[PDB]
């Protein structure tokens, strides 16, 4: 299950 | 033994070709098991491998919409650095991420990671301690400011320890088999005639797997490192692997030369000669 | 007639080498300049180094030995890098690259940059 | 930024003239993710080859495969040919059995 981003 | 849980994300923009194209592939130990991509006609979170179709619906459900939540997010992220760099709507550009984790015998973390690269090159990782950031360029400090006021490093933490280890133990119970099997190399030499009374001695490993393989030569004891011409291990598309290694040898002297193979499925490792 | 430059910081100097090689393409290139491929002695010229590098990858004289069982650098003595080295939990398998935010463990059959380095006895005179 | 692709082409199986196999072209180590290959017998495009996803390494580059059915013969030639940005010309390696 991948992690979900924090944006840049 | 030692085990991974590790995501590739790419996401290329493509102006005058509409929306950037976001891929989301997960491995396994070196065993792709999800893929998700945003070009297929049914843009999904899909099994790869027959001991994934293990998994019901609601767990395919969940994460589709994470990856459509992902895929969002980079869409500005393109658009950050592109204001970060100075950079205009007409070129293609690459953003790539490694995350995931990895565990021992006991099932413990061993090192996380989180690394992001722009265009191929570093942008940002998240260095071994889980703390603090590394940043390529005076771009990345400016994430690196801002996911330092966000408490990113401290949140991803979390993840990789408590998330990841877990996602991870489960998968290798859903298929053990496949994942801890080894098929060993058969291997053989070949001779091949040169101009100048020379022989081209080409060592062969094939059908083996993982793909982790060492091909040396030596000439009487000793590893001829230089001298020897040597391929990339190659997807022989069955599962297997495959990989050469030659050297060059007057002939006669054939006999003075030995190949080895090791293999992490091979009981001692393998010595050939012609 | 490939490209590649020199540079000193601190009381070392180094040779990058802008073709790129295997690992033991890099090694054999440093001794032609009498130079070996570089050992980092700690978190100091690590960072000096992600911080002057050009963006991309770099063998440096770090690896898996096999007769030994275990990783090291090229001179066989202690870097005070280890303990960052022995938890980036290395595979027991190739050789290790620098790049500007990473060090990172890989096949050594794969062309990379090169980075030899040479620690200096006195001042060069 | 911009990588050369490396290019290996090579069969499934051990080829025996006249015993029907398995082409590949391993095309690798190459950025920027955009490539087009094309899989030649004797100069001719095989219709269809079929792609393996895209993905990348731990080094950041991008690795694909294309493969097609063939049958080896003595007489007649199987090659890869590669366009990409980072070439001027479009690169074309030559199967070749002991390789």
């Amino acid at each position: 299950s991948i992690i979900n981003f924090e944006k840049l | 033994g030692p085990h991974s849980l590790r995501y590739f994300v790419t996401a290329v923009s493509r102006p005058g070709l509409g929306e950037p194209r976001y891929m989301e592939v997960g491995y396994v130990d070196d065993t792709e098991f999800v893929r998700f991509d945003s070009d297929a006609e049914n843009p999904r979170y899909e099994p790869r491998a027959r001991w994934m179709e293990q998994e019901g619906p609601e767990y395919w459900e969940r994460e589709t919409q994470k990856a459509k939540g992902n895929e969002q997010s980079f869409r500005v992220d393109l658009r950050t650095l592109l204001g970060y760099y100075n950079q205009s709507k007409g070129g293609s550009h690459t953003i790539q991420v490694i995350s995931g984790c990895e565990v021992g015998s006991d099932g413990r973390l061993l090192r996380g990671y989180q690394q992001y690269a722009y265009d191929g090159c570093d942008y940002i990782a998240l260095n071994e301690d889980l703390k603090t950031w590394t940043a390529a360029d005076m771009a990345a400090l400016i994430t690196k400011h801002k996911w330092e006021q966000a408490g990113e490093a401290e949140r991803l933490r979390a993840y990789l320890e408590g998330t990841c280890v877990e996602w991870l133990r489960r998968y290798l119970k859903n298929g053990n088999a496949t994942l801890l099997r080894t098929d060993s190399p058969k291997a053989h030499v070949t001779h091949h005639s040169r101009p100048e009374d020379k022989v081209t001695l080409r060592c062969w490993a094939l059908g083996f797997y993982p793909a982790d393989i060492t091909l040396t030569w030596q000439l009487n004891g000793e590893e001829l490192i230089q001298d020897m011409e040597l391929v990339e291990t190659r997807p022989a598309g069955d599962g297997t692997f495959q990989k050469w290694a030659s050297v060059v040898v007057p002939l006669g002297k054939e006999q003075y030369y030995t190949c080895h193979v090791y293999h992490q499925g091979l009981p001692e490792p393998l010595t050939l000669r012609w | 007639r490939g490209v590649k430059y020199w540079f000193c910081y601190s009381t070392k100097c180094y040779y990058f080498i802008m073709n790129k090689t295997t690992w033991s393409g890099c090694k054999a290139n440093c001794q032609h300049y009498g130079v070996p491929i570089l050992k980092i002695e700690d978190e100091d010229e690590l960072k000096f180094l992600q911080r002057h590098v050009i963006p991309g990858n770099y063998w440096i004289g770090l690896s898996y030995d096999k007769k030994k069982k275990e990783w090291a650098w090229i001179d066989n003595g202690p870097s005070k890098l280890d303990m960052k080295i022995k938890k980036m939990n290395f595979k027991s398998r190739g050789c290790v690259f620098l790049s500007k935010a990473r060090i990172e463990d890989i096949d050594c059959n794969i062309p990379y940059y090169c980075i030899c380095g040479k620690k200096l006895d006195k001042f060069p005179d | 930024i911009q990588k050369t692709p490396q290019i290996q082409v090579y069969s499934r199986h051990p080829p025996e003239n006249g015993k029907p196999n398995i082409l590949n072209c391993y095309v690798t180590q190459f950025h920027p993710p955009h490539i087009e290959i094309q899989m030649l017998k004797n100069g001719k495009k095989i219709p269809k080859v079929e792609m393996s996803d895209m993905s990348f390494s731990k080094d950041w580059s991008f690795y694909i495969l294309a493969h097609t059915e063939f049958t080896p013969t003595e007489t007649d030639t199987y090659a890869c040919r590669v366009k990409h940005a980072s070439m001027a010309e479009p690169k074309t390696v030559y199967w070749d059995r002991d390789m």
